[PDB]
């Protein structure tokens, strides 16, 4: 069978896988123990494709753990759910990392990815046929790009035959904290397009607009924007999981979804978002829910694609729904902005349809996005990346690392050859 | 007075112990580490009992997760 | 068995010598009586004190030693001490005329009527003893009655006895500071007559051991109290492996045979590591790896050698107390990978460890500290013969102008054997400088 | 029937031995009495392989301890078995070891030799038919490569038609504690090669790492050291005391393992390995027995094998196991690395099934390697000796003993002959 193993990487995968998995084992019922208590068949015939069994019934997560800071793992494995990770997954350094991405990609990680490889395999050898990876990081972070660019050029000799699963987050694109966050992000971005054949895009500036919209708390946690995450994240892993004829396998989906080679970025969607009395106030429906499934209010992932158009869309609707609702309603969006689309492409919909609705709900679905509004993106990376290389600011570190400039003018070049194209094929 | 060359017969540090003398102190307990350690781990005193245990922890649990094999289980 | 017999011989080495007993009683919880407590310990003499004391079924127990000296002044005075009952009155050799600080005057003129008296001590303890490992020679090397007295009594040790392991345990002459000119006269005097019979010589000097005093046990007057506790604590230590056992026990057998390179030299140093104030160690933590830093850190030896300007052969450590071997080898891993740390080529492994249990107990009315973790750094360098250089300096102007030669060829010694001396030392200082050259 | 009479030499084998006998009591369920208490119908059955009868059913080791220092002897004498011990088996001599390889060779042996001959003699004739002998000891040891080597020497001629199984730990690389170890570990190996037929290599440095990595206690003990091997060599000897379809004897074993006459040196290999948390967090699964007992870190002999190759390897799977999975890992490995065998020998395994498992744990197993990882390890002392050799450190005792230049010299032309006969063999 076709199983998955999870890579965490990151500060920030810290929380969200942790977020991630507990929502898994709150969805399928295991104890914060691990002692499993027996209420779903499905899901119970169905956990083998994320977790391995061990002895006393409980599920052990395959996902691997690592980081430089042990503090941040002493919090995790304080968390609900760090007994169910295994001392023997937590991998991590003497070091920190200065948020520095020269250092975690030629100095740090030298010595710490023999371990981590060496760590994988033996899961990889623990299960007998995976389907791929994911992988939770940032382009933005210092650990998670330092690491996960290693990782990545070196998980595709050993395995070119499955899924690169990335799922980074994209920093907010007025304020990025970090000021080496534009060299940390060219410079893992170079690699990742190479590498990688699908990414998740993510930005948390449209989810604090989304907490002002929807969520109407003034005040959130970040766990609760990891639970946003998690659960964009845990509904594309839900076709895998669950029957239904909704066809499951990334690969019967990324081939319906990528045209190109070079289309790794993606952009999701979610299903109903409720306010304090809009529970009550709902008649949860497929037109209403459809409507607020394409609300460019509803996406979080980037910005509008007002300002382009779209290339390819792919939708999965979970819960007890029909073949017809939908068929018309893709009618109905089709037929509602049709010039929006692309003549490239005509009919660019993906439908799948999950029978199994989910804890904490009964009508749901998730959309992941492919259109014409990640120019303005890498567009804004463009010019900070010129500015800042224009009297190159904050170089002298990583000439004392052993970087030159020289790999930043074939980079930028890289991504700008992808500002032609992006603008090239739609415009 | 004479606090100014106290070695009489030695220097006092009194007023700065707050404590005794009769023994000696030692850092930590590497015993605690001892009772905190059982040696015979490969070897637990467990017998035929955690056979039982072990096989009655749900094989069906184990079937439905891997298809789990004991003595000829179909 | 595991036992050895100890001599003292100068009245620099009894004082020092009733030290250690005063110290030996204690651990075993010896009365001032000679007897222990209603508890049992007495029989045919086989227990803790059988390697050390001689506990006959009177119940006395009897130290396998003999005090030695041609002045009856310190001696009959501790005659009078506290413990004079225990010690046999003939084990006290007393003479009745002085040395003069004169080598040949112990050696030549009072010796010869004194040493078949200490012949008939030394075989009667021989007959009783069983298994007789070696000797315990506390001295001098400018002794007024230890210097020359030794030498004669070492060579009739050596002639009769020479199957049997010897070791030498001397205070070295202060660099600095001279209280006998004829010391150097005697001192070298007795390193050419040693050389040639001597096992193992183990030196200190005193200006270090009271420069420790005022560095970090905080004492700027001790005392021989003080300085005979240490040199005592320090021969405690080394004899804990014959007292009681450890994780591995080792002997001075396996000392000799691992600690001396080659014939002539065999002149290791010692050195302890925690030598600190009560309320230091009480307010601050002892492990392994920073006492080991202590123990090779250049200014906790006791004799003027610069570590870096010679070159280190040899290195016996012996850690008394709660250890494990694991924190042990990481850190003397650590001291290989050291750059300052200067061993020959010639040796790749030089280190002789010796794990013991016991951790090392205050003594009542004492200045020590409240030590668990401890370690007696036995080692040997190329950096020593600038101490003979210094020496040989000093000698060649002071036989370049016969300074109080007219005291010494008045009594019956001639000019060849000063002669001889000189160039045995000149013999010594180019074998140094071969074995420092790789 | 064919037994085995045991001998313990050198200060470290009186250790060594005084855990392995009472690990062996345990097993069998002995009080440290000595009165048997009937639990067990095969351990009663097949216990006179190694133990005599005593009144009282008493079983009386046949084991014969040597020294030459009293309080080794007499601290086993007190230990908790020291009671099942002999005192006629308690052999020794008045002198003191100097850890001079030559006293105890030819000063200290000569008085010695003629009264373990009796004893050891006395007890083959106790006995009816051995399998042959094994010995514990040290290479390195000051006095048991002394009479180590004497004794081997001797008892090939008066028997010489049965097994030579030898026990030796080799010191540390870092450091030897004893500097003249290298010139005595050069005098033994020149009579091991010879005399020996098989030879157990232990080293303490990777047994110090076992406890820094997964029994993860910081501080042991020595004894602490001392159960991990007679483990080993308990899992061993389960071989011949039980039943199973598995052939038990050495010479099955040896025959099976010794392609040419100098083959003697073989490493040991020992399964499931658990640390603090992991004994409720491991599935206890043959394939990831397989795997661990196939670790890289799981080699506790003397090094990684990583910069060599495999010549022969053999392991014994002691639980209840079956027949088909040992073939189904053993064609995993042998795909996994195909390559790293040597072309010489295709199958070179050579596996065995006790179906009666340890008292406590169930599945486990004990492998016995023969690659080709010990050249690094004489030319480790290659230069050792050499270096010393070049100024003849030290060698004034030896000559005072009576030893000679000349001896070294063909000591290490046979080492050097072993040296190039490894490295043409695979090389
Ligand atoms: N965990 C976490 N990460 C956040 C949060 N907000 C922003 N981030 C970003 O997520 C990025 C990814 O984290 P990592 O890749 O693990 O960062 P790193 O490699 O350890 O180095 P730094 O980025 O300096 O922390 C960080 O650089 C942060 O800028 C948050 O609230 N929680
Ligand atoms: N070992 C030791 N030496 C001491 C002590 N006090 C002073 N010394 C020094 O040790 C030297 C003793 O040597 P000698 O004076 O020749 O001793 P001696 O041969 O027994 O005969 P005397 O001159 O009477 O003492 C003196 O020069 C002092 O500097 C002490 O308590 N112990
Ligand atoms: N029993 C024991 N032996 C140890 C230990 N650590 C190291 N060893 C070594 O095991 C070796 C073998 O012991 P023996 O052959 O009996 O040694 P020996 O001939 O009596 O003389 P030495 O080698 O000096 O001990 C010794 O040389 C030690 O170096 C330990 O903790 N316990």
């Amino acid at each position: 069978m076709r199983e998955i193993v999870h890579l965490q990487a990151g500060q920030c995968g810290n929380q969200i896988g942790a977020k991630f998995w507990e929502v898994i084992s709150d969805e399928h019922g295991i104890d914060p123990t691990g002692t499993y208590h027996g209420d779903s068949d499905l899901q119970l015939e169905r956990i083998n494709v994320y977790y391995n069994e061990a002895t006393g019934g409980k599920y052990v997560p395959r996902a691997v753990l690592v980081d430089l800071e042990p503090g941040t793992m002493d919090s995790v494995r304080s968390g609900p759910f760090g007994q169910i990770f295994r001392p023997d997954n937590f991998v991590f350094g003497q070091s920190g990392a200065g948020n520095n991405w020269a250092k975690g990609h030629y100095t740090e990680g030298a010595e710490l990815v023999d371990s981590v490889l060496d760590v994988v395999r033996k899961e990889a050898e623990s299960c007998d046929c995976l389907q791929g990876f994911q992988l939770t990081h940032s382009l933005g972070g210092g650990t998670g790009s330092g690491m996960g660019t290693l990782l990545i050029s070196k998980i595709r000799e050993e395995y070119p035959d499955r899924i690169m699963n990335t799922f980074s987050v994209v920093p907010s694109p007025k304020v990025s904290d970090t000021v080496v966050e534009p060299y940390n992000a060219t410079l893992s971005v170079h690699q990742l397009v190479e590498n990688t054949d699908e990414t998740y895009c993510i930005d948390n500036e449209a989810l604090y607009d989304i907490c002002f919209r929807t969520l109407k708390l003034t005040t959130p946690t970040y766990g609760d924007l990891n639970h946003l995450v998690s659960a964009t994240m845990s509904g594309v892993t839900t076709c895998l999981r669950f029957p239904g004829q909704l066809n499951a396998d990334l690969r019967k989906l990324a081939v319906n979804m990528v045209p190109f080679p070079r289309l790794h970025f993606f952009m999701p969607g979610f299903a109903p978002l409720t306010s304090r009395g809009s529970q009550q106030y709902r008649a949860l429906t497929v037109p209403e829910l459809t409507q607020q499934m394409f609300d460019a209010k509803n996406m979080m992932a980037a910005c509008d694609p007002r300002h382009g158009r779209y290339l390819t869309v792919a939708a999965v609707f979970r819960g007890r729904m029909s073949m017809k609702e939908v068929d018309e309603q893709m009618l109905n969006v089709q037929n509602k902005n049709s010039s929006y689309f692309v003549e490239w492409i005509p009919n660019n919909v993906k439908t799948a349809v999950c029978d199994i609705p989910p804890r904490g709900l009964k009508m749901s679905a998730t959309f992941i996005g492919n259109s014409t509004a990640i120019q303005e993106l890498f567009k804004r990376i463009s010019e900070q990346f010129t500015a800042m290389f224009r009297r190159k600011a904050f170089l002298h570190w990583y000439t004392g690392e052993g970087m030159d400039e020289m790999e930043f003018t074939e980079a930028e070049s890289n991504m700008n050859d992808l500002v032609s194209e992006y603008q090239q094929y739609q415009d | 007075s004479h606090q100014r060359a106290p070695l009489g017969k030695s220097h006092d540090q009194t007023p700065g112990l707050p404590k005794g003398m009769d023994v000696i102190n030692t850092t930590l307990g590497t015993p605690t580490i001892r009772e905190l350690s059982v040696r015979d781990t490969v070897n637990p005193s467990k017998s035929f009992e955690d056979v039982l245990k072990e096989g009655q922890e749900g094989h069906d649990l184990y079937t439905v997760s891997h298809n789990d094999y004991f003595a000829g289980e179909a | 068995m595991r036992e050895c017999i100890s001599i003292h011989v100068g009245q620099a080495g009894v004082q020092i010598g009733n030290a250690c007993w005063e110290l030996y009683c204690l651990e075993h919880g010896i009365q001032p009586d000679g007897q222990m407590p209603s508890d049992k310990t007495i029989g045919g003499g086989d227990d803790s004190f059988n390697t050390f004391f001689s506990e006959t079924g009177a119940g006395k127990h009897v130290p396998r030693a003999v005090f030695v000296d041609l002045e009856p002044t310190v001696v009959d005075e501790v005659r009078t001490g506290t413990y004079r009952q225990l010690f046999h009155p003939e084990q006290l050799i007393t003479g009745k005329e002085d040395a003069a600080n004169n080598y040949a005057r112990g050696h030549y003129t009072i010796g010869k009527e004194i040493v078949d008296l200490v012949l008939d001590r030394i075989r009667k303890l021989a007959d009783l003893c069983t298994g007789l490992q070696g000797f315990l020679i506390f001295h001098s090397f400018g002794g007024g009655t230890g210097s020359g007295f030794a030498s004669l009594l070492m060579e009739r040790l050596s002639v009769d006895y020479g199957k049997k392991s010897k070791l030498e345990f001397a205070i070295y002459p202060a660099p600095q500071v001279s209280t006998a000119v004829v010391e150097p006269y005697n001192s070298i005097l007795t390193t050419h007559t040693t050389l040639e019979h001597s096992d193992c010589a183990f030196m200190v000097d005193n200006e270090a051991i009271y420069d420790i005093c005022r560095r970090n046990l905080d004492i700027e007057r001790p005392t021989y109290t003080n300085l005979n506790r240490l040199i005592g604590q320090i021969v405690s230590s080394i004899t804990a492996s014959l007292r009681f056992d450890g994780a591995l026990n080792v002997d001075l057998t396996e000392f000799q045979t691992n600690l001396v390179p080659y014939p002539r030299i065999h002149f290791p140093l010692a050195t302890y590591a925690p030598v600190i104030s009560a309320e230091k160690a009480y307010h601050e933590q002892l492990s392994v790896a920073e006492i080991t830093n202590a123990c090779f850190e250049p200014a906790n030896q006791m004799v003027k050698c610069d570590p870096r300007h010679g070159k280190y052969m040899a290195c016996c450590m012996l850690y008394r107390g709660d250890v494990v071997p694991k924190d042990v080898n990481a850190a003397i891993a650590t001291i290989k990978t050291k750059r300052t740390i200067q061993f020959v080529d010639w040796c790749p492994t030089g280190f002789k460890v010796g794990i013991n249990y016991q951790p090392p107990t205050v003594v009542p009315g004492g200045d020590l500290a409240k030590v668990q973790r401890a370690v007696c750094m036995l080692s040997n360098t190329t950096a020593i013969a600038e101490a003979w250089a210094r020496l040989d300096h000093k000698f060649d102007l002071m036989y370049a102008k016969r300074a109080f030669v007219h005291w010494y060829v008045g009594e019956g010694m001639e000019e060849g054997e000063f002669s001889e001396a000189r160039e045995d030392l000149a013999a010594l200082e180019k074998d140094y400088e071969e074995v420092g050259v790789d």
